[PDB]
RNA sequence: GACGUCGCUUUUUGAUCCUUCGAUGUCGGCUCUUCCUAUCAUUGUGAAGCAGAAUUCACCAAGCGUUGGAUUGUUCACCCACUAAUAGGGAACGUGAGCUGGGUUUAGACCGUCGUGAGACAGGUUAGUUUUACCCUACUGAUGAUGUGUUGUUGCCAUGGUAAUCCUGCUCAGUACGAGAGGAACCGCAGGUUCAGACAUUUGGUGUAUGUGCUUGGCUGAGGAGCCAAUGGGGCGAAGCUACCAUCUGUGGGAUUAUGACUGAACGCCUCUAAGUCAGAAUCCCGCCCAGGCGGAACGAUACGGCAGCGCCGCGGAGCCU
RNA sequence: AAAUGCCUCGUCAUCUAAUUAGUGACGCGCAUGAAUGGAUGAACGAGAUUCCCACUGUCCCUACCUACUAUCCAGCGAAAC
RNA sequence: CUCUGGCAUGUUGGAACAAUGUAGGUAAGGGAAGUCGGCAAGCCGGAUCCGUAACUUCGGGAUAAGGAUUGGCUCUAAGG
RNA sequence: GUGAACUAUGCCUGGGCAGGGCGAAGCCAGAGGAAACUCUGGUGGAGGUCCGUAGCGGUCCUGACGUGCAAAUCGGUCGUC
């Protein structure tokens, strides 16, 4: 029961759910669901994203 | 002639007349077959349809590819409060079958058993069983029920427990309770008659039917729905798009000399509500309900051992179209027929379990409590909480 | 030992996929899966792990215009994985083999998924990363 | 199995002209069901010029399966490839109020040959309207009807349907067998194909929750809030529906067939057969599963606050109809 | 071997994994051929044909959504046969 | 899309939202394997700046093919 | 005997046909040559010219409809303009 870390939002990835991109050169990525996929695929920023925990740390919410 | 290439037969007539079922809750057909070597005990159950979710356990399978590695896998909840039992039939075995001999029911029966009985409840003077009860305090009628308990033991080759669910621990709108007929197995006519008149008037709890890990039979009704044509009802390969008076048609039914449409050509019609009896469906987890000792506590559901949390097994926002577990639940490995609150009869298998896919203890490592109501990314509201810090209407407050 | 659990399979016939490997071949254009009997209608199909019958559209001139045994070792559709993960991958990509199993070529350049890189033992070795 | 000879079949083509010309829609494909067996594969067997592996010839056997493409209107054919195998047919040469309309087979037109010509061609080419179901039956589902006084609950099973199928890998074992090359099988284990029945936790699809952002043109004096553009476009999307595009489940006996035998005569010997026994299968029948009869069962409750009904105990009486 | 070639799916080459299709050749051509016009053409074509790129529910293999129907009702109310 | 002008949805309404249709969409992964045949649908599309082949009757082909850019807001030059 | 109120064609007299692309002859200037002339940039606006409205027509879906709205119509797609 390895839980990840989503690779566009940061969230916490439990076992069941999501799914996992690998790319040509080796890189692999996890996502929680299809709107984080869709927007890593967009290549969106997850530090302009406003509900990432990118952004949240980098303008300091916490 | 010679249809140039083999194709199998869409659907299966083994199946058909593929209309409606006469019954809503699911009849057993088929009880376990009687040994008086075994001790006495039940051989079904009445469960509700609460949901789904998933699970996580460690796979013991020698040879196999997930050997000691751990899997996801999808259950289904059946909510399985404990059943009355408040009468008993008895049957005798006849060269025109098995016909009931005599039945006995119990003094004090429930109102929603009752509720049963009865087609409007609202406008009844609610007279059922009444005159019987009376039969049962007396003392002439009470030689007469012991005369009726003799003779039974003396003829009948079958006894079988009338049993119903109580639908006020159920968080749905019926009120209504459902009856059944479970066959009492294992005992010699004498020893099972005594243990059903031990066991009448009272609760039978699924911890006392069912076990753990074994392989069990659901029977139930398909989930509806309605008229359908024939490519959703049989399957059958949709026509090609420029076709002039519908696609979604069987394009020959038949040849010319039967000169009779027959009854296995894909014809439309009714799609669903079907009565279905499916096998080899394993008991992952028997729950224990909400007992309160103290300031109560809800960790004998999924908690499980190896996340110790206080969790439920109700997800956020509870069981989506059912409400939530506050009985004593089944959980089995798969999908299950019906909606959501469809009542399931659940029985013992009927054939004897050797293998090892069969006959193996299961040990689980999560349970998942996400919420079905949406790509719900929480277990429980104190890590939902505990992540997200403190809100607006939180400050406020 | 062990056998392959079923995968979504989503690479019928008429693919073309990019071989992977060092032989000078670009593309793999599909004709055939091995293993199947398949169906009235039903177009053959293959996933990753399948060995398929391939013909090389685009490439070396002492490759293009034959028949050769290849197998996939990357899908763009998505395949559930049984400890629940859900993956797939950047592209289509197969390697040219004999008959088996052995590579005609001898580097294989990107991911190879691990239900073929446990079938074949000699793709494996020649793997970069397995995802 | 030569020379000969006896048959069967109507999936070939003829022969015939009995039915139909006040019209039975005329090729092929697609779709879909069912049947046959003259068995390609699979089950169980016998034989071999059967060591093994592969193959060939027979028997019970039609339960189950028999594919994806290139070219051609094609049926046929031929090739590529996969496969356990890529068997053969019938049902008005199954199937046009099911489609399609490529061919043929009206009227337009071109070519070749023939004809003085108008024109012909079972020669090639190109373009050429495929109509109607609301009736009866059949079939598919849906109410209902028939007796048990009424009504309800729980049930039984007559009868009808019926379902699972095939293949890999590991082990056996590089063993038996074979000089060698090669090279099995049973039990067991792990999975897969085809089919069936479900299901929506997850992944994917849908998305007018017209949910929430963005955005074009216009409009409400602007802001704010919105609206119109036959769903203005686009992003993400709950619920629901839904995919071998996700997930789950798919089973037991009996009598026996071919065959191999036991005892044992006929025929003081022998003999599976005559009497009497045995083992025996993807067959068959039943179970399991689906439906539940102008077919039954057990049990519950059985009509007023008023004149008001009903049931039982009467031979209790008088009679009426049928 | 053409909108003209029966034999004929002519033979060779190319195009494909595979091509009775296409194109390039060949020619004793059933039965081609010179204003019954022969051979060529750039441009053009709701003309016939073949292949490739891109693109897609044409398919694998179907599903979901919307409008109007169909459906049920009130009024009205035919026809073919 | 709106104003002036005109209208009442085209010879009826109500309630539901089954199949089959008719019209319109969308679709994972493949990409013509479908079919007689890419039929139908889809792709492309405006403008600006580059860049355009064979062949040719030298006119064309030609928007051949191929590529980049495109909003909002604030300015700066030039053109009477 | 009656019909050119449809349609076919001639004549007479009227009416009509956005917006764009290409850029023919003629012309002006600059530059190179001994001439002959050549090159470059503009200007100009030709054509049974092109894209495409209104109009006229009617390809394909062998779409709808096919006891129709209609004894030939409708929709999208198209041809020309
Ligand atoms: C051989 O395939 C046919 O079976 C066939 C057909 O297959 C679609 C269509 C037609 C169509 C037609 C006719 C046919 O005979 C005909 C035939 C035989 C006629 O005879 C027609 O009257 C109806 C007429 O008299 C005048 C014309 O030409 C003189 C035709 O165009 C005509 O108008 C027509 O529509
Ligand atoms: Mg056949
Ligand atoms: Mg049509
Ligand atoms: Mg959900
Ligand atoms: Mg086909
Ligand atoms: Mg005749
Ligand atoms: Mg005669
Ligand atoms: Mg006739
Ligand atoms: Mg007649
Ligand atoms: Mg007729
Ligand atoms: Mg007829
Ligand atoms: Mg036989
Ligand atoms: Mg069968
Ligand atoms: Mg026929
Ligand atoms: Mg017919
Ligand atoms: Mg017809
Ligand atoms: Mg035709
Ligand atoms: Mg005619
Ligand atoms: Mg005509
Ligand atoms: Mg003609
Ligand atoms: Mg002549
Ligand atoms: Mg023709
Ligand atoms: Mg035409
Ligand atoms: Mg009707
Ligand atoms: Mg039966
Ligand atoms: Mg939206
Ligand atoms: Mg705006
Ligand atoms: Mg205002
Ligand atoms: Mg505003
Ligand atoms: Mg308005
Ligand atoms: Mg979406
Ligand atoms: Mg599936
Ligand atoms: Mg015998
Ligand atoms: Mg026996
Ligand atoms: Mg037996
Ligand atoms: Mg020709
Ligand atoms: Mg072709
Ligand atoms: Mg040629
Ligand atoms: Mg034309
Ligand atoms: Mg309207
Ligand atoms: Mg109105
Ligand atoms: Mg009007
Ligand atoms: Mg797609
Ligand atoms: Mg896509
Ligand atoms: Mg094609
Ligand atoms: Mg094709
Ligand atoms: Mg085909
Ligand atoms: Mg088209
Ligand atoms: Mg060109
Ligand atoms: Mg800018
Ligand atoms: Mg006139
Ligand atoms: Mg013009
Ligand atoms: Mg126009
Ligand atoms: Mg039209
Ligand atoms: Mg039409
Ligand atoms: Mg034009």
């Amino acid at each position: 029961m390895k839980v990840e870390l989503c690779s566009f939002s940061g969230y916490k990835i439990y076992p069941g759910h999501g799914r996992r991109y690998a790319r040509t050169d080796g890189k692999v990525f996890q996502f929680l669901n299809a709107k984080c996929e869709s927007a890593f695929l967009s290549k969106r920023n997850p530090r302009q994203i406003n509900w990432t925990v990118l952004y949240r740390r980098k303008h300091k919410k916490g | 002639s010679h249809r140039k290439f083999s194709a199998p037969r869409h659907g299966s007539l083994g199946f058909l007349p593929r209309k409606r079922s006469s019954r809503h809750r699911g009849k057993v057909k088929s009880f376990p077959k009687d040994d008086p070597s075994k001790p006495v005990h039940l051989t079904a159950f009445l469960g509700y349809k609460a949901g789904m979710t998933h699970i996580v356990r460690e796979v013991d399978r020698p040879g196999s590819k997930v050997n000691k590695k751990e899997v996801v896998e999808a259950v289904t909840i059946v909510e399985t409060p404990p059943m009355v039992v408040v009468g008993i039939v008895g049957y005798v075995e006849t060269p025109r079958g098995l016909r009931t001999f005599k039945t006995v029911f119990a003094e004090h029966i429930s109102d929603e058993c009752k509720r049963r009985f009865y087609k409007n409840w609202h406008k009844s003077k609610k007279k059922a069983f009444t005159k019987y009860c009376k039969k049962w305090q007396d003392e002439d009628g009470k030689k007469q029920l012991e005369k009726d308990f003799s003779s039974m033991k003396k003829y009948c080759q079958v006894i079988r427990v009338i049993a119903h669910t109580q639908m006020r621990l159920l968080p749905l709108r019926q009120k209504k309770a459902h009856l059944m007929e479970i066959q009492v197995n294992g005992g010699t006519v004498a020893e099972k008659l005594d243990w059903a008149r031990e066991r009448l008037e009272q609760q039978v709890p699924v911890n006392q039917v069912f076990g753990q890990d074994e392989m069990i039979d659901v029977i139930g009704v398909t989930k509806g729905k309605g008229y359908k044509g024939v490519t959703s009802r049989w399957h059958t390969k949709k026509l090609p798009r420029k076709t002039h008076r519908g696609l979604r048609k069987v394009a020959c039914i038949g040849a010319w000399h039967p000169a009779r449409v027959a009854f296995s050509v894909a014809r439309a019609g009714q799609k669903g509500y079907h009565h279905r009896t499916e096998i080899n469906k394993k008991i992952y987890k028997i729950g224990q309900g909400y007992l309160i000792k103290d300031g109560k506590l809800i960790k004998n559901n999924a908690s499980t051992d190896y996340d110790l949390s206080d969790k439920s097994i109700n997800p956020l926002g509870g069981f989506v179209h059912y409400g939530e577990v506050t009985n004593d639940f089944v959980m089995l490995k798969g999908c299950v027929v019906g909606t959501k609150k469809r009542v399931l009869t659940l029985r013992k298998s009927l054939l004897v379990q050797t293998k090892r896919r069969a006959l193996e203890k299961i040990d689980l490592k999560f349970i998942d409590t996400t919420s079905k109501f949406g790509h719900g990314r929480f277990q429980t509201m104190e890590e939902k909480k505990a992540f997200m810090g403190p809100l607006k209407k939180d400050r406020i407050a | 030992s062990g056998a392959k659990f079923r995968i979504s399979l989503g690479l019928p016939v008429g693919a073309v996929i990019n071989c992977a490997d060092n032989t000078g071949a670009k593309n793999l254009y599909i004709i055939s899966v091995k293993g199947i009997k398949g169906r009235l209608n039903r177009l053959p199909a293959a996933g990753v792990g399948d060995m398929v019958m391939a013909t090389v559209k685009k490439g070396k001139p002492e490759l293009r215009k034959k028949v050769h045994p290849a197998v996939v070792i990357r899908q763009r559709k998505s395949y559930r994985r049984k400890d629940g993960v859900f993956l797939y991958f950047e592209d289509n990509a197969g390697v040219i083999v004999n008959n088996k199993g052995e590579m005609k070529g001898s580097a294989i350049t990107g991911p190879v998924a691990k239900e073929c890189a446990d079938l074949w033992p000699r793709i494996a070795s020649n793997a970069g990363s397995i995802a």
